[PDB]
DNA sequence: CGCCGCGTCAGACTCGTAGGAATCTAAACCCTCCCCTTAGGGGAGGGTCAAGGC
DNA sequence: GCCTTGACCCTCCCCTAAGGGGAGGGTTTAGATTGTGTGCAGTCTGACGCGGCG
């Protein structure tokens, strides 16, 4: 499953869950601790804003 | 955009300030057609419109008309996007309480009013009045009353008084106070008191009082009056698919608040009685309390599930709230998912990557291009050629992954390797093909796994995974300096298979010219990869400067060392391959490499490695068959003479000779004595038995079976499981953890009977149960390590500190088990290294020791290195780049802006999968001893009697180095005059280890002092001993007198003197403890040294560890130096008063005396030896020890729960996390600063205020360091966004509300979670300049 | 005791509620006997003040030419057919003309008394009883607002003893006599209220309208009032009484609605609203027990409750009732035939059309939480698969800024006047498009130029010269 | 006042598809307000079509 | 070519006569009835605050 973009949640504006749903990837805390762990500030501030 | 959060109580004016209307109904949306009903939880008046640029009635209906408001609906036009932040209100008919600032412990109205929140609560709920103002009366200030108590004094006193129920009386009665008056009755009242708990009460609420002044909040506010309504579209009504609707609990919560409150106005509109009334209120209550937070007071509301409502506070907090679930990490775009498989051909830099998967992930990227290029004329055409796939769109996605890197991710994300970037190959599967050589760093095999892939978008990202997570760079480990992208398995094995030596192989004895030659003669045929052979080899070397200097000589190698010669950079000697190549030797082959060559030699080298060990294992046809499980000759007998054995040993036991412990234990040493002689058999029989013919006469070299051969090389398989295949599987255990008593004698080539096969079930449960419930504990200790520890980040280069901790070689008992090489490597010294012969610099003060130092120091006798660490760093809000050393990951020194405490807590965390959930001395090697703390005298045998209980035994070789470190009990007698050589196996100590020896003072006559006779003895007679012995017994064994009054053994002279000390006039007696066994009468000589009496005696450790709980029942430890007495006993708490000579005296201890004393009244005590034995607290190791002493404590008691199994942890990253345990500080005098006394503040804040302090010649504080554990140290930053995310989210926003905190976003979490750069990194010049051109 | 040991609502309610015993068939009477006279010591203190029984004969007269019915001002007798009130109205009109007169003093208090005893007969209506009676309160406030404003400017002035201002000012009624007896003591309080002696006036000279408006003294006035005060005093304490003796019927009722959307203490506190409602309503002299009539409030109230507010989206109490009558016609439809009814006979055992019927089966259904657990996790909710449908797609959003760029570009391409007014004339890059004249009147210009230029200017813009951009943003 | 057992509170893995929960329940009156019914009429507001006039 | 001019033309909204139909809202209802009513749970371990004994 690949997605660029998409659908978004209704309260929180981030992409939905699934394949079914076509969604995004969780990029959960310890992917954002690996990125902090490099000194990926700027990939880091991409995944969660924009 | 905004520098700080602010956070605070809101007063009603604020919140209706906020709102743009009052929520007068609960009508939500009409139920014929969905528009929003006026007045209501969804109101286009109050909230806004539900079309964009658009009224509710229709009337204006473009943006033609915009922010004017209908004049019919009430709606302004405008975007519908503020219904995400118009917010409404609720008037409130009845002032009710917040039930945070009420029952989140401890309650801030309970310790705002001094109160019990049982007083409190009956006030509340309208069973109790409470007097507001006394008057003339008798009545005193929050007397509770009940209600008839309340009638009584009514009509006995008249309205002269105030006392009401409910909010309202709780709120008149925080109305009424005055904060500043009390804060100084309190203060005054802390200055007349000496109880610690009620002082420690009287400063938490002075400290409350003077959060509330200081703040703007005033305490009033913690009643509503008013409550805020979210908006609409946070919590959506929205039809479902099915014309079914969908909603939020949060609707209904405000429904059921709102119809409580309409009926409250009603009912007093009504005039209705009061007990209706109270009714209503209590209701009121209630519904706001549930709204508020579900379940914290009372039964949870549930609604037509059964299930309970979700309330505000469920929104914000656990695993699944605001925080953790949307803010700390998200779903993104640009992102895909699929299966992994192996690409064996790629380049370590690069990955494949599906076509599929890539014309998805960029296809914004290839939009632009197909316009750019003139391909489509709009990006409408581009879409539609992207969705017809043309053979153009593949063209421009070839050249859009061109330079592009993507990171590839696979869960659990334990460390940073789990994210690296590569550069993707486009392939024609679904599945992405990751290099074999990064596997290891994933923890990927392909079996069925999966990973992310994630397009970075801006230059930036680009750069930034081109520059710090490609996998090229990825090369060395962040814990410890170890290769991390190493050769495994199938490169192992080929590169052992090709760089082994056959006795007989084909073409051996040749003469070669190169290297050439030998793949020309082993490709041809002519010669075995395994020929030992001579071959003209030309190595290069590195000289004193950067130039590489060629020799050439004929090597005696084989035909497949001198074929991996070839692909070996130019810096390298040949021993690096002439030699068996296992996992080890490759690696350390690839850790050479970087280190003399560097990283662009040692990319190509472990590629060509990879390419090479898979070319040669193909070649090799290394299979697996039944025959290399070779189960020895001799198996079968040792398993009859075991069982032999265990019959003879049964029939021991029938006769009476054993009982069943002992009879057991003998069976368990007989078979695990039999499995070790059949493992014993099984190795000798499967690692030579390769007998092979030179020349026509036999002879033995190391075997090519199979098996044999993937165990040998590392490749897999270990000698355990060789065991297992070919030997016997051995003892199992019960699910108690106890051992079968008849072990699978069978192994997996032979079957396993039923029997068999079910006792093994039992332990392969056990272990899968624990891998699978593991993994949360492990996950649980790495979050609460990161949250301790994210804010911490090389900011400055140097210090200028003198500090460090003197590292040396980690020895318990005999073993050698850290040597000092990789303990103090990419360290930076403290002190000037000096050699044996003294004086000489041998290391500089400031140098990093990288491995040419090491050398040095190894060459040299250094058994003693003092480095910098960074819990003795004096930077202020992070770490000097001098006491941090090397970043390991790259080999030099840590670069300012590196987020240390995440690589720390990741490099802790990540082993933690790897982990379990569930007498003499003996010196092995010849040397010189040297004792310590020894209080040693000379007895009467020609012995040295080392009375005392810190004295511990070190061997010294001929460097000059520790080797072991034993410690011996109280008297034990020594065997060796101390000082000189001793021999291996040799003797040095013996004791008595079940009974504890009284060794006398000096040499004399026994003398009787206080052993009034028959009550301070049983006089008992041992009938083969000859001589009765006399017992010193319980208190409750005799009768008054000498039960607590000591018995006292003097020494003095025949002629009836005193013997006095040498040096001292203290006079020589023995005091003994009760339950003794004394074989000594008055008259009898005895010189000093003899014996008189006799008073006989994994990832949960980590995470104890960590979080520095204090042990089931500790060590006691001497928290002041001096002379041990006792005060009252028989209380069950044994009085201990440890006596100074030039301090203040009394200092007393309530040991209870069920735990054995290791101290005696005549001796001394330093601050902090044991008084009594048990596991050492953290927390009195830091306070009478010191820092240095409890951060080695808490590294040696980490790295010995990591060695033990086999995990190599730099401890650079343990003392990161200790540093962030010892943050805060009690203040003890503070002189004329800021601060109270008994305050804890930050370590740091006290240190730059007495900075400053001693810099205006004041006095400033003095502190004692505190110890929290890693979730009370991270519960207890400066920052409330960090702290509320981590965990307990309503006792941090309930204390910093009403504290008045304020944020200013310094570490990396609360800059996450406000979607800026983080202050680590390449965000690290950014948010310096953002403070210096805020600063000036 | 029992407090602070619970913390259920429910439990502190129903302890505070069984601490009142129930009331016997004797005890009702009484209690109903207690508030018919506190209501009837109202009456006869209002009979004292005569405007009150003057409105009330003009009532009695607009019934006499029925502009009202006197079913509407009087319930009934007792020592409604309208000849009796005839007769009680002559004799109360020859009460109240016989007192008009007789003023005197001591012989103005045998009148007065009689005719509040023979007023006393009238048990009216609610409406008017509590017009009157409400009228009075609006006099006595307005009366008593300007006399605590005679003492509001004396606080405005300075420090205030009024323990013996009160002296003589009871009983003068029409001057300042009482006012000079204040500065007679000329301590530095008595000199400030007098310098504002004039200023008082027109309070105290106001009394010159009303004291010629009531006919009565001051003290007359506020001490019917008090009367009056004390007579609701007692009517309220009496029905307070029947309220708390009696919340067991409305727990004993209540529990049967307990599902049905609200919670147990709201149907509670519903059906208390129900009961102080029949407690208002009840006649003794009808011989039922109170259980009998208060049961029709009570179950009034908790029903209609659960009309109003158990559910999210409210629906109508006439469609609420068309769902509980259809309910149970598919109760009894799928008893007699063992098999759910559909539709269309479910519309032909009731009277309605079938899609009346359909759209009410579609009609009511509560709505989900979206905290629902999908696949019955807790991990994955209803509310993670509900997408946002109003969000623009950004190639959407990217088509409308390169069709913002086309359409610049191609009206750069025009004349400065085609331009402007096609530009105008739809609402490019301006707030809103115009129409043809004010297009034209912003030129000085007719509607009809302006329809040629802008249709001239169209049919330039579609030439494929000017077209091939344009035509790109269209589809099939 | 200091200490000990008891009450209470807070934490505890991410991919695909299934995938929710399912009980319980006035009637007879009255009112206002809104839309609906023919077969088109009338008007406001806004466009459109050929005539020419310069 | 730019500009008027008079005649046409369109949709959209409101109106017709005599109520019909329905939605959505109020109100009372008089034999006597007077205290709910469910579960559910095989967590452990820290850690904090407090009644109660000494
Ligand atoms: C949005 C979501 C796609 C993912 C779709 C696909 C499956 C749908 C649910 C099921 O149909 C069961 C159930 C039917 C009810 O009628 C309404 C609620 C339920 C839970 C539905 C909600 C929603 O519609 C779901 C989750
Ligand atoms: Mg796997
Ligand atoms: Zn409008
Ligand atoms: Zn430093």
């Amino acid at each position: 499953h690949a997605r660029s973009t998409g659908s978004y949640s209704l309260v929180t504006q981030q992409p939905l869950g699934g394949k079914a749903q076509f969604g995004g990837q969780r990029f959960g805390e310890m992917e954002v601790w690996a990125l902090e762990a490099y000194g990926a500030a700027y990939t880091l501030q991409e995944m969660l804003t924009v | 955009e905004f520098d700080a959060i602010k956070i605070a109580l809101a007063s009603p004016d604020m919140i209706r300030s906020w709102s743009f209307g009052e929520v007068k109904k609960p009508e939500t949306i009409n139920y014929r057609t969905f528009k929003p009903e006026r007045d209501g939880l969804f109101c286009a008046r109050i909230f806004g419109p539900v079309k964009d640029y658009e009224c509710l009635c229709g009337k204006y209906k473009r943006l033609k008309h915009r922010g004017v408001i209908c004049e019919k609906c009430g709606v302004e036009v405008t975007q519908t996007k503020v219904r995400r932040e118009r917010m409404g209100h609720i008037e409130l008919a009845s002032p009710t309480a917040h039930i945070w600032f009420l029952k989140s412990l401890p309650s801030r109205i309970g310790l705002l009013l001094d109160m019990p929140l049982r007083d409190i609560e009956r006030v509340l709920y309208f069973e109790s009045y409470v007097v507001i103002e006394g008057g003339m009366t008798n009545l005193e200030r929050q007397q509770i009353l009940t209600e008839e108590q309340y009638l009584d004094a009514l009509e006995e006193f008249g309205d002269e008084f105030d006392a009401k129920m409910g909010a309202e009386a709780i709120q008149a009665l925080l109305k009424s106070m005055d904060l500043e008056q009390e804060c100084e009755q309190l203060r005054e009242e802390l200055n007349e008191t000496n109880s610690e708990t009620k002082r420690k009460k009287l400063t938490k609420r002075i400290k409350l009082l003077e959060a509330f002044v200081q703040s703007g909040n005033k305490p009033e506010w913690m009643i509503l009056t008013v409550l805020p309504v979210l908006p609409p579209d946070l919590r959506p009504l929205v039809p479902l698919d099915g014309g079914r609707f969908a909603t939020s609990d949060l609707n209904d919560l405000y429904r059921r608040v709102i119809n409580r409150n309409n009926r409250l106005k009603r009912l007093l509109d009504l005039a209705a009685p009061d007990i209706i009334v109270r009714n209503e209120k209590r209701m009121l209550q209630e519904a706001v309390d549930a709204l508020l937070d579900n379940g914290r007071r009372g039964r949870a509301i549930t609604g037509s599930n059964k299930r309970p409502l979700k309330s505000l506070a469920d929104m914000i907090k656990g695993k699944q709230g605001r925080f953790r679930q949307n803010l700390l990490g998200k779903r993104v775009d640009y992102s895909g998912r699929s299966v992994i498989t192996v690409g064996p051909y790629l380049r370590l830099h690069q990955c494949g990557l599906p076509k599929k998967m890539a014309l998805e992930l960029f296809k914004p990227f290839i939009y632009g291009k197909l316009e750019l290029r003139g391909l489509a004329t709009t990006i409408k055409a581009a879409k539609k050629m992207v969705e017809r796939e043309e053979a153009v769109v593949w063209d421009i996605l070839d050249e859009v992954i061109r330079e592009h890197p993507v990171l590839l991710n696979r869960a659990p994300t334990l460390h940073r390797l789990g994210i690296q970037a590569f550069e993707p190959v486009l392939i024609e599967g679904k599945a992405i093909q990751l290099h074999p050589l990064v596997c290891a760093a994933y923890n990927a095999d392909f079996d069925g796994d999966q990973m992310a892939v994630h397009v970075p978008l801006t230059l930036e990202a680009q750069l930034e995974a081109r520059a710090l997570m490609m996998s090229t760079n990825n090369i060395l480990s962040p814990a410890n300096g170890e290769p991390i992208i190493v050769p495994s398995q199938d490169v192992v094995l080929g590169l052992y298979y090709m760089t082994r030596d056959c006795v007989n192989a084909k073409g051996e004895g040749m003469v070669l010219t190169g290297p050439k030659e030998a793949e020309r003669l082993y490709r041809s045929g002519l010669a075995s990869l395994h020929a030992r052979v001579k071959v003209r080899i030309t190595e290069y070397e590195k000289d004193a400067n950067g130039e590489l200097v060629a020799k050439t000589s004929l090597k005696d190698t084989t035909v497949g060392r001198a074929i991996l010669w070839m692909i070996v950079p130019k810096g390298l000697p040949y021993s690096i391959v002439n030699q068996a190549l296992g996992k080890k030797a490759i690696s350390k082959m690839l850790n050479t490499c970087y280190r003399i060559l560097g990283l662009k030699p040692t990319v190509i080298f472990a590629d060509q490695i990879m390419y090479t060990g898979f070319a040669y294992a193909a070649r090799s046809g290394a299979s697996v068959g039944i025959d290399d499980m070779v189960i020895p000759e001799k198996k079968h007998e040792i398993i009859s003479e075991a069982e032999a054995e265990v019959a003879e040993i049964q029939e021991q036991f029938q006769s009476g000779l054993v009982t069943a412990g002992e009879r057991y234990n003998k069976v368990i040493d007989i078979w695990a004595a039999a499995n070790d002689r059949v493992s014993k058999a099984m190795m000798d029989n499967l690692q030579t038995e390769t007998v092979i013919n030179r020349d026509g006469q036999e002879e033995k070299q190391v075997s090519f079976n199979s098996i044999y051969m993937m165990a040998d090389s590392g490749a897999r398989g270990s000698a355990a499981q060789i065991r297992q295949l070919a030997g016997m599987r051995g003892l199992m255990a019960k699910p108690d953890g106890s051992i079968i008593e008849t072990p699978i004698t069978a192994n997996f080539r032979e079957g396993l009977n039923v029997l068999q096969y079910f006792i093994s079930t039992h332990g392969a449960r056990k272990g899968l149960a624990d891998t699978a419930l593991k993994t949360a504990n492990s996950g649980y200790l790495t979050r609460r390590l990161v949250d301790v520890a994210q804010d911490l980040v090389v900011t400055e280069d140097d210090c200028g500190t003198h500090e460090g901790i003197m590292m040396t070689p980690v020895i318990e008992g005999g073993d050698v088990k850290e040597p000092l090489r990789d303990r103090v490597l990419g360290r930076v010294t403290a002190e000037d290294v000096l050699k044996p012969g003294t004086a000489d610099i041998l290391v500089p003060r400031n140098t990093l020791l990288h491995e040419q130092w090491c050398d040095l120091l190894e060459e040299n006798s250094v058994d003693a290195v003092k480095v910098r660490s960074v819990v003795s760093c004096d930077t202020d809000f992070g770490v000097c780049a001098h006491c941090y050393g090397r970043d390991l990951a790259r080999g030099h020194i840590i670069n300012k802006g590196e987020a240390i405490g995440v690589i720390a807590a990741q490099s802790i965390g990540e082993p933690g999968t790897q982990l379990t959930m569930r007498s003499s001395i003996q010196v092995k090697n010849k040397g010189s001893i040297k004792l310590s703390n020894v209080k040693s005298v000379v007895n009467s045998s020609g012995k040295l009697v080392i009375t005392s209980r810190n004295t511990e035994l070190k061997l010294i070789d001929e460097f000059g180095r520790t080797k072991e470190s034993y410690k011996v009990p109280y008297g034990a007698v020594l065997a060796k005059g101390d000082g000189e050589q001793v021999a291996g196996g040799e003797t040095v100590a013996n004791w008595d280890p079940h009974t504890m020896p009284v060794i006398t003072e000096v040499s004399g006559f026994v003398r009787f002092t206080d052993m009034i006779d028959g009550q301070t003895i049983t006089r008992q007679t041992d009938e083969l001993t000859g001589l009765s012995s006399l017992v010193v017994l319980d208190s409750a064994e005799r009768t008054a007198g000498g039960k607590d009054l000591r018995p006292a053994l003097k020494i003095v002279d025949a002629q009836g003197n005193d013997v006095l000390i040498p040096g001292t006039d203290m006079p020589a007696q023995y005091f003994l403890p009760g339950k003794a066994i004394v074989q000594l009468e008055d008259g009898v000589q005895i010189s000093s040294g003899d014996t008189l009496a006799r008073i006989p005696q994994g990832l949960p450790r980590v995470a104890d560890l960590f979080e520095a709980r204090r042990p089931k029942e500790p060590a006691i430890l001497a928290e002041i130096s001096g002379i041990v007495s006792f005060g009252k006993e028989t209380k069950g708490k044994r009085r201990l008063v440890i006596t100074p000579v030039d301090g203040s005296d009394p200092y007393e201890e309530m040991i209870p005396k069920w735990r054995q004393l290791n101290v005696f009244e005549g001796e001394r005590v330093e601050r902090g030896d044991v008084i009594s034995d048990g596991p050492e607290a953290p927390h009195d190791i830091l306070r009478l020890r010191g820092v240095h002493a409890v951060t080695r404590y808490i590294v040696n008691e980490v790295q010995d729960v990591y060695r033990l199994q086999g995990v190599k942890i730099n401890d650079k990253h343990i003392e990161v996390i200790v540093r962030q345990m010892l943050r805060k500080a009690t203040i003890v005098n503070a002189g004329s600063s800021d601060f109270l006394e008994g305050e804890q503040v930050e370590y740091s804040r006290v240190k730059i205020a007495n900075r400053e302090l001693e810099a205006n010649g004041k006095v400033g504080a003095t502190y004692s360091r505190d110890l929290l554990g890693i979730t009370k140290a991270s519960l207890a930053t400066e920052s409330f966004i960090s702290a509320a995310s981590f965990q307990e989210t309503t006792r941090v926003l309930t204390e910093a509300a009403v504290a008045g905190k304020r944020d200013e976003l310094r570490g990396l979490k609360e800059n996450v979670i406000v979607g800026r750069l983080i202050p680590a990194g390449t965000g690290y010049a950014y948010h310096q300049d953002r403070m210096r051109r805020r600063a000036a | 005791s029992e407090i602070g040991r619970t913390t259920d609502p429910v439990r502190m309610y129903m302890r505070e509620m069984g601490t009142v015993e129930l009331l016997t068939r004797e005890g009702e009477i009484d209690i109903a006997k207690r508030i018919e006279d506190g209501i009837n010591q109202v009456q006869c203190s209002v009979a004292e003040y005569p405007e009150a029984i003057t409105y009330l004969l003009e009532q009695y007269d607009r019934v006499e030419a029925e502009e009202a019915r006197l079913s509407d001002l009087i319930t009934g007798f007792v020592d409604i057919d309208p000849e009796l009130a005839r007769e009680k109205f002559a004799e109360l009109r020859a009460q109240y003309v016989v007192t008009r007169d007789t003023i005197k003093h001591a012989t103005a208090q045998e009148e007065i008394l009689k005719l509040s005893e023979v007023f006393k007969q009238f048990r009216l209506v609610p409406k008017q009883f509590d017009y009157l009676v409400n009228s009075m309160r609006v006099m006595m406030d307005r009366v008593r607002t300007q006399e605590r404003l005679i003492m509001k400017l004396c606080v405005e002035q300075c420090k205030m003893p009024k323990k013996n201002f009160i002296t003589l000012f009871t009983g003068n009624e029409t001057s300042d006599t009482w006012f000079n007896a204040a500065i007679a003591m000329n301590k530095p309080w008595s000199e400030k209220l007098h310098d504002v002696s004039e200023e008082v006036h027109r309070a105290l000279q106001k009394l010159q309208q009303i004291e010629e408006e009531t006919g009565l003294t001051i003290e007359q006035v506020k001490d019917i009032n008090r009367r009056m005060s004390i007579g609701e005093a007692k009517a309220r304490r009496a029905k307070k009484e029947m309220v708390e003796a009696n919340l067991r019927l409305v727990i004993s009722i209540a529990k049967k609605y307990t599902n049905r959307g609200l919670q147990f203490l709201d149907l509670i506190q519903e059906g208390n609203i129900g009961l102080m409602k029949a407690v208002d309503k009840f006649e003794y002299r009808r011989g039922y027990k109170f259980s009998t009539y208060a049961t029709w409030w009570i179950r009034q109230a908790i029903t209609r409750s659960i009309a109003d507010q158990a559910r999210t989206i409210r629906i109508p109490v006439h469609m609420i009732e068309t769902i509980n009558k259809l309910n149970r016609i598919s109760r009894q439809m799928l008893q007699e035939m063992g098999r759910e009814p559909t539709p269309e006979e479910l519309a032909e055992r009731m009277l309605m059309p079938e899609d009346k019927i359909r759209k009410v089966l579609k009609i009511a259904k509560e709505p989900i939480s979206m905290e629902t657990p999908i696949g019955d996790d807790e991990d994955s909710h209803l509310g993670d698969f509900i997408e946002d449908t109003t969000l623009e797609l950004p190639l959407d959003s990217a088509t409308t800024e390169s069709l913002r760029a086309a359409t610049h570009d191609v009206l750069a391409g025009l004349t400065a006047r085609e331009a402007k007014v096609l530009r105008m004339r739809f609402g490019i890059d301006m707030n809103t498009d115009y129409t043809l004249e004010e297009v034209g009147k912003q030129f000085d210009v007719t509607r009809e130029r302006i329809r040629q230029i802008e249709a001239k200017a169209l049919r330039k813009l579609r030439h494929p010269s000017r077209s091939e951009v344009l035509r790109s943003f269209l589809d099939d």
